[PDB]
């Protein structure tokens, strides 16, 4: 009733002002951390998600289920890209990113609702922030004696982790023996292009492999592939970007002619170019042709009398790995072939996995590449375990230029309130409030560590602070036994960095959170 | 609350909140189960020899009468995302092994209905999934025990017909038991590659054609094409067919660009009749100077070449498909030659009794190639009475030919009639006891799960579940456990090895490894995301 | 497979979260309103009617409510009215308070049967606490303890003035309606002062009228609108024609008798009131109706007759002028007596003007000596305010005069149960310590709604706060710092027992047991039904 003008505000626009937009903002954050918050640990669940379309999407990491779920309040975005920057950075700090984030606001709403202008809170936001990921770096552990079976044992229990609060129960033996053993067949850039992850509906997880070179989804062929058998003991690949068909043309040759001695020559020519092209592929040993471009019906049965195999329109990302496991070049020109741009491998036949067929290429020892071939009995299950898979490939890509490794489970976050306490104690004004409250924010990973399965986390959260500030700093939360235990002793290991940027995204979350005092929406929505 | 705020401002979080469904509850496993044995006590009256079969409707119009659990599931307009799960579980059997199609999904159900009584007593549901990875572990043990087979592909084809007739046993092919299980044995050993020990199913052609009756139902060594004589009075009946497979269409030759032939006098027209009245002559006498007296061709003829063949007692058939004639070339040992010119006498198939038959009134014409050379193609023609009893027999007669080619990949058998599942219950039920710590109670809903497949065999039958299951189990205790299953006329004794109920090792190490999977994503989920209305 | 009812089913801790926002959306809307820095709001209904009030109670009453747990939060406030009457907007901030404490609990996976116990042995040990932590009973103060606990109930409304003016006609209007009752009962009746309103000139006019101040008008304007040394005859039928009633009937034989049934009906009704009027008494009070041709006989006589006056207004008038309420004859199968001795005395009956109305008042009644109240404001909605702070007031004065005992007010109860309660956990808790120790956090939410309405700092005067009532409980050298409070003018905990603020016993007593007891039905909704309404079947 109060405001009537003449010429209104800006057109219709609603917006909250003061400490009812702060209290707006914190609550917001809580029911997006919900979708987050069964997700932790072990015992955590997974989530399936549905669109307008029908599509179901079952998964359980962070930076799936925010992006799924169409959120449009303005606060509540600020938790899932640190969700999306935490996947594009470290790869499996995920669901504890947003959840810690949203307790560093709730922990807070206490104290945002009864004075306590923000700029105290993101001083003292900053502050812990700081010594919270000094304090990582002081106590990460590391070795002296890499390059050897010792270093390679580290990979193992940092994916093994990785692999944890997954849809993986039993084949963390399994699995995570095969992603350390993929990103050392790499070269020094560590690419995530140069590692294939194929999905072959039908069969179980322990039906996976990992293939030393590559295989592709034998795609739409003509008539001619039921013959040029599958064996071959030591092939030559000739990779190619050129158009195997008799109607290769250049969109703009008109051949106009005169008499019909000289139309007969145009047409024996039309086959001449085509037959020359197969005769550069011919007399080199390159028993398999490669090409990203289709082959006609006359170069496929030409292969076949001549007992050579072809594959065409292979897709560009194929080749790219196909080039770096045998070792050749793609050649766009048939006539510079030779011995130095063919490949070379052992074993190359097409076997029927899943029912479909595929090529797959082994025995190439100087093999830059890899190809981890996921067997699941539904496309939603392979889709899981190929995000599950892109976790623990993440992980130990970083444990490796990055070695200092740190205890998992809910052992680093509860020592780091002990560190935090102790500074908090030491230093007066309305601090004590604030970086007490940022210690006491850290507790919630060994929270649900324990939610999720009961455990009664009152009583274990009294164990944990008393371990801490008596002996060792890398007690944690058992999942088998309901008890403590000492995660660095049973081998529950993650890299140092993976907590210093969930520390680092989650406190600049917060203090972005508590530093909007306006809201402003245009009703502008078309 | 909902929508709104402590202080009035509006609460909204995601877009059309307001028509969303979010259950995380206690409910939302519950909705899971009860969904998932729906589908499970719709596929339980379809299993055995005794499974009654369903009548699925398509969105045209069309009816098909299914047995096989993987086109029963596909056919659904099921808008369920727990029960669609359950259609691509029956989709990856059928993709991989393709026999137990249909006990995948009722084993699938009754893991997920033991699990509903444990949910209640306060174990976590991944706890169950962690005891059901320990339980399927021990029948994967269990179930290589006993596992012998002979086959030689020579002389000894009684092991691989008998295990073929369980497949067949279930299906509405049981007029046929004998005589199509031989067919299937025979089509894949002819394929076959013993030497890699991969079988292509691409050389198995599978056609289909009304009139008849099942008994009709030959394996034809060679080829079944639509046959297309362009002239009427062509001889339907080859006795020594030299053929000579072409790609190139009987015409002048048209290049694949743009060309604008120019003409200016009338001694460059009068050329132009010259050079395709040489050219027809030139195409028909290149075929036989090879000694050819059959021509296949891809593509069309034209008038003037149709003349020309008859003339010189030439048959040739038209517009024959893409993958078809790559089956002759096999099946003749002929190679597809691309033009006329490279045309030569050892580019030729061979091949005997070449011939159309006309089938009743319609004028079809197949073709029938009954004599060959050492060919690596057959082709299956069933006939029916309808198309219910053909596109079914196309069915049934696809999971015999699977069933022969995991026996090529992986040479062991077990005993069926549900004498593997009792013998891999006792396994579970053995372990369970070292130790039972904190497992034992989902190891105990393992092997109560792994019962209701024999259960329902003995249900199907007109028996008594609980009866006759009890006495089956008891006997494998109180000595040595054999093959001890049970049927529906029974055949006497209960011996399965007596009965020859033989199925695969690999097609029930499958069904226990999928159907636990397939759980474990159903049980370790608890939220569903689902929206309200279309639109 | 799932429950088939017709409603709707939510259960888990979407209602345990739903109660909370609940509870909050009640106590955000009055935490604008407490303390001597609070401020009032406006009440519009959809007519047009507007309300500007404060208090928790009116506030609560009039403004509309659907969910479950806010209508506990609601018909709390309308309990503190008639239990103590000016501790209504503080119960609503400790009873939300006490959900938001439990709520971070029950996250924890705490039984929320323990945080039940668990607010009983803190409910129960803070009741013990103020009960022998007080400091004086109403000997050594004497008049100025009422006088201090009249103005800390007025700071927080609009009588909120730095004189004395308002305090001092309270404590003069109940010391004057001092009632005796059997076994030593000195009761203060505070429902008999007649609370008037007018609008009239500003509030340092509003008088204090020893005596009784009746709403009413005389009626005929031929009598007498003062008359001295009156005699106040209270009675109870109407003084209209005599009708009969519906057994009687007049059924004439005979034409002659025709007019004197008709002279008859008046002739009996003028005899009532020639014998009602000839013993003296000169102010005559009616609850039913006195006709015109009734109204005649006083304006003869020199009487004055006042009309259709309601019944609880007859009471307090013949109680304190030694009248006696006659509603028909008596007295042993007499005619006509009235019992002549039991007239009603008065010093001056006399209408005065109050701005465009008439208003009658009798002066100091020659009996009992009781009090009444005229308001002067500037419009309806300050004297509709004005009403609600003074009766406000009045429960105050009635509370410590009847249970002599005061707590000090600003904070200074809840900062002493703050610390007192966290010993009280660490000595017999085990699992029941943490429900204690919110207890002390939910009670803390008092003095920081001070701070936060006064626009002072929040989370260090607060802290300066505890840090004198931590020293007056761990350090044995009688320090005396148990009536420490908040000085919201000037931003520093201050001495309540110098500063004169002072609160009564039960606005705190009854108001921890009235929130506590709330708290508990509220935290057992960890199931929710909600049926569809059942309006056009
Ligand atoms: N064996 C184990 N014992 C106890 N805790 C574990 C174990 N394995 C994993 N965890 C815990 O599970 C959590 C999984 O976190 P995760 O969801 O992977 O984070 P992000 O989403 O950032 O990848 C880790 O914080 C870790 O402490
Ligand atoms: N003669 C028989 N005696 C007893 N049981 C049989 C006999 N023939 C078939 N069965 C049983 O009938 C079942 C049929 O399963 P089926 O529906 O074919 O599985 P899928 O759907 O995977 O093909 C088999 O599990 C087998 O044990
Ligand atoms: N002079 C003062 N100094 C500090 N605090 C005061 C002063 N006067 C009143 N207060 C505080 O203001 C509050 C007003 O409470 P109030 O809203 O009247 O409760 P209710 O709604 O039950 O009547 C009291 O709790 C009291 O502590
Ligand atoms: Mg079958």
């Amino acid at each position: 009733m109060m405001p009537t003008p003449v010429i209104l505000l800006k057109e219709g626009t609603d917006s909250s002002q003061g400490i009812p937009q702060l209290v707006s903002n914190i609550s917001a954050c809580q029911v997006i951390a919900e979708a987050v918050r069964t997700t932790l640990g072990p015992r955590g669940m997974d989530k399936l998600i549905v669109d307008g379309r029908g599509k179901a999407t079952i998964s359980n990491d962070g930076a799936t289920i925010l992006k799924l779920l169409d959120v449009v309040h303005p606060a509540a975005k600020t938790l899932v890209d640190i969700a999306k920057s935490q996947d594009a950075e470290v790869g499996d700090g995920t669901t504890s990113v947003t959840l810690l984030a949203a307790e560093f606001l709730k922990q807070v709403k206490p104290y945002v609702e009864e004075g306590l202008h923000p700029q105290i809170i993101i001083r003292a936001f900053r502050t812990a922030t700081q010594l919270a990921v000094n304090k990582i770096k002081e106590i990460a552990v590391t070795v002296k004696k890499a390059d050897k079976v010792e270093q390679r044992k580290l990979l193992e229990k940092c994916a093994m982790t990785a692999l944890s609060s997954k849809l993986i129960s039993q084949q963390k033996a399994f699995f995570a023996k095969m992603v350390v053993d993929a990103v050392m067949m790499l070269d020094d850039l560590l690419q995530l292009k140069m590692i294939g992850i194929k999905k072959v509906q039908g069969g179980a997880l322990e039906d996976s492999q990992l293939v030393a070179g590559v295989a592709f989804k034998k795609t739409f062929s003509y008539a001619g592939f039921e013959m040029q058998p599958k064996k071959y003991h030591n092939p030559k690949i000739a990779l190619l970007n050129v158009e195997l068909e008799l109607k290769a043309e250049k969109d703009n040759a008109e051949i106009r002619v005169h008499t019909v001695e000289d139309y007969q020559a145009i047409v024996d020519a039309e086959w001449n170019i085509l037959y020359d092209k197969l005769e550069k592929i011919h007399h080199s040993g390159a028993k398999v042709v490669s090409s990203k471009l289709p082959i006609g019906d006359v170069a496929t049965q030409y292969f076949a009398d001549r007992d050579m195999f072809c594959a065409g329109r292979v897709p560009e990302e194929d080749l790219k790995r196909t080039m770096m496991a045998c070792g050749g070049s793609i050649q766009t020109s048939v006539n510079a072939l030779s011995a130095d741009v063919l490949g070379r491998c052992q074993v190359f036949e097409e076997t029927q996995i899943g029912g479909e067929r595929y090529n797959f290429f082994t025995g190439c020892p100087k093999a830059k590449t890899c190809t981890f071939i996921l067997r699941g009995g539904a496309e939603q299950f392979m889709e899981e375990t190929e995000r599950s898979l892109h976790d623990a490939i993440m992980i130990v890509r970083r444990a490796i230029k990055n070695d200092s490794v740190v205890a998992g489970g809910g052992a680093i976050e509860m020592e780091l309130s002990k560190y935090l306490r102790d500074y908090s104690r030491t230093i007066p004004g309305k601090q004590q409030l604030l970086i007490g409250a940022y210690a006491k924010a850290l507790e919630i990973i060994p929270r649900q560590l324990c939610d999720n399965a009961g455990f009664d986390a009152t009583n274990i959260l009294n164990k944990l602070r008393a371990r801490h500030a008596q002996g060792g700093t890398w007690y944690g939360v058992d999942i088998n036994n309901e008890d403590i235990a000492d995660n660095f002793e049973a081998f529950v290991w993650e890299p140092a960095m993976v907590r210093i940027n969930a520390l680092t995204a989650a406190s600049e979350a917060a203090c972005l959170i508590v530093s909007v005092d306006e809201t402003i929406k245009n009703p502008r929505s078309t | 609350t909902l929508a709104f705020d402590e202080y009035g401002r509006p609460f909204l979080i995601i877009k059309d909140q307001d028509r969303k469904s979010r259950l995380m509850g206690l409910e939302a496993l519950k909705s899971h189960i009860m969904a998932a044995k729906a589908v499970a006590n719709t596929m339980r009256t379809s299993l055995g020899p005794n499974g009654l079969d369903k009548m699925m409707v398509d969105k045209d119009g069309d009816v098909t009468v299914t047995n096989d659990g993987a086109t029963i599931l596909s056919m659904m307009d099921v808008d369920h995302q727990i029960a669609k799960l359950m259609v691509e579980l029956s989709k990856s059997q059928d993709d991989e092994i393709g026999d137990g199609t249909t006990g995948v999904v009722v084993l699938a159900g009754a893991l997920l209905e033991e699990a509903e009584q444990l949910l209640d007593r306060g174990i976590h549901p991944i706890r169950i999934a962690d005891g059901y990875e320990q339980a399927a572990r021990v029948a994967i043990e269990h179930l290589d025990k006993i596992s012998d087979s002979v086959l030689v592909d020579i002389k000894d084809t009684e092991p691989l017909i008998q295990t073929a007739k369980t497949t067949l046993g279930s299906k509405v092919v049981n007029s046929c038991h004998r005589q199509m299980a031989e067919i299937a044995v025979n089509a894949v050993l002819t394929v076959a590659d013993m030497e890699r020990r991969d079988v292509d199913f691409e050389l198995i052609k599978v056609e289909g054609k009304v009139g008849g009756r099942l008994e009709d139902t030959k394996l034809i060594k060679g080829v079944i094409v639509d046959k297309d004589f362009s002239h009427p009075q062509m001889p339907k009946k080859v006795e020594d067919a030299k053929i000579a497979i072409l790609t190139c269409p009987f015409e002048p030759p048209k290049p694949k660009t743009k060309h604008k032939l120019d003409v200016t006098s009338v001694e460059d027209y009068k050329a132009l009749q010259k050079y395709e009245k040489e050219k027809f002559e030139e195409m028909i006498q290149q075929i036989k100077e090879t000694g050819a007296n059959l021509a296949i061709c891809q593509w069309g003829f034209d008038d003037e070449a149709n003349h020309l063949l008859l003339q010189n007692n030439l048959p040739a058939v038209r517009w024959v498909g893409g993958p078809e004639i790559e089956l002759i070339a096999i099946a003749t040992g002929g190679r597809i030659v691309p033009r006329f010119s490279e045309l030569t006498a050892e580019k030729l198939g061979f091949a005997g009794l070449v011939q159309e038959i006309s089938f009743g009134t319609t004028k079809d014409k197949m073709l029938v190639i009954e004599q060959c050379k050492n060919s690596r193609a057959v082709t299956i023609f069933i006939r029916g009475g309808n198309k219910m009893i053909i596109e079914e027999a196309k069915r049934s007669l696809h999971d015999a030919l699977c069933v022969i080619r995991n026996l090529i990949r992986d040479n062991r058998v077990v005993y069926g009639g549900g004498a593997a599942e009792i013998s891999c219950a006792l396994a579970v039920s053995q372990e369970a006891d070292k130790c039972p710590t904190l497992e034992q109670y989902a190891m105990r809903a393992f092997a109560d799960a792994l019962e209701v497949i024999p259960m329902a065999l003995s249900e199907n039958s007109g028996m008594n579940p609980i009866q006759t299951m009890t006495e089956v189990r008891a006997r494998q205790v109180k000595e040595m456990n054999p093959a001890l299953g049970i049927d529906c006329l029974h055949k006497g004794t209960n011996d399965m090895k007596q009965q020859h109920v033989i199925e695969t090792l690999i097609g029930k190490k499958q069904q226990i490894s999928l159907a636990t999977q397939m759980v474990r994503m159903i049980l370790k989920i608890d939220d569903i995301r689902k929206p309200g209305e279309s639109e | 497979g799932p429950l088939s009812v017709f409603g709707d089913r939510s259960t888990g801790e979407t209602i345990r979260s739903q109660n909370v926002m609940a509870a909050a959306s009640i106590a955000n809307i009055v935490k604008s309103s407490l303390g001597p820095v609070g401020l009032d709001k406006m009440l519009v209904d959809d007519i047009g009617d507007v309300t500007i009030t404060n208090d928790g109670a009116t506030i609560l009453k009039l403004l509309e409510v659907e969910h479950p747990a806010a209508k506990v939060l609601c018909e709390l406030a309308d309990l503190q009215d008639k239990e103590v009457g000016d501790g209504t907007t503080s119960v609503v901030i400790i009873a939300a308070e006490l959900l938001k404490n439990a709520d971070e609990l029950v996250k924890q996976k705490i039984h929320p049967t323990s945080v039940i116990s668990g607010y009983r042995l803190a409910c129960k040990e803070a009741v013990r606490y103020i009960n022998e932590n007080l400091i004086v009973n109403t000997d050594e103060l004497g008049r100025d303890c009422l006088i201090n606990a009249a103005k800390t109930s007025m700071s927080s409304k609009i009588i909120g003035i730095n004189g004395d003016f308002f305090a001092n006609m309270v404590v003069d209007a109940v010391l004057a309606i001092k009632y005796t009752d059997i076994r030593g009962q000195p009761r203060y009746p505070v429902n008999s002062v007649n609370i008037l309103k007018a609008h009239g000139r500003s509030q340092m006019e509003s008088m204090l009228i020893s005596g009784y101040a009746l709403n009413c008008v005389v009626g005929s304007q031929g009598m007498p609108k003062r008359i001295v040394n009156a005699k106040i005859a209270c009675l109870d039928f109407s003084l209209q024609k005599t009708k009969m009633k519906l057994g009687v009937q007049v059924v004439i034989t005979d034409p002659e008798k025709l007019d004197q049934i008709r002279q008859r009906e008046s002739d009996i009704t003028k005899e009532r009131i020639q014998k009602i009027l000839a013993t003296g008494a000169n102010v005559i009070l009616t609850t039913g109706g006195i006709d015109d041709m009734c109204l005649k006989y006083f304006v003869e006589a020199g009487a004055m007759a006042v009309r259709r006056v309601l019944k609880r207004d007859l009471k307090r008038i013949a109680k304190a002028s030694g009248a006696t309420i006659l509603s028909t004859l008596a007295n042993l199968e007499g005619e006509e007596t009235f019992e002549a001795a039991m007239l009603g005395q008065a010093e001056e009956v006399v209408q005065e003007r109050i701005c465009d109305d008439e208003l009658i008042l009798i002066k100091n009644t020659k009996a009992r000596t009781s009090a009444s109240i005229i308001l002067r404001g500037a419009n309806d909605f300050m004297c509709d305010e004005m009403e609600r702070s003074l009766h406000d007031a009045l429960c105050v004065v009635k509370r410590v005069l009847e249970s002599k005992s005061v707590v000090p007010g600003g904070g200074a109860v809840e900062a002493a149960l703050s610390i007192y309660l966290e010993n009280y956990a660490t000595s017999m808790g085990s699992r029941e310590q943490l429900a204690i120790a919110e207890f002390a956090r939910s009670l803390l939410v008092i003095p920081n709604t001070l701070a936060v309405n006064a626009a002072q700092d929040s989370t260090d005067l607060v802290a300066k706060l505890r840090a004198f009532h931590n020293e007056a409980q761990v350090n044995p050298e009688r320090k005396n710092l148990k009536w420490i409070g908040l000085d919201l003018s000037n931003g520093k905990p201050r001495d309540n027992k110098q500063a004169g603020v002072f609160e009564p016993t039960i606005v705190k007593v009854k108001s921890l047991k009235f929130a506590t007891e709330a708290a508990i039905t509220i935290l057992r909704i960890d199931d929710l039904i909600k049926l569809h309404p059942e309006s056009k079947d």
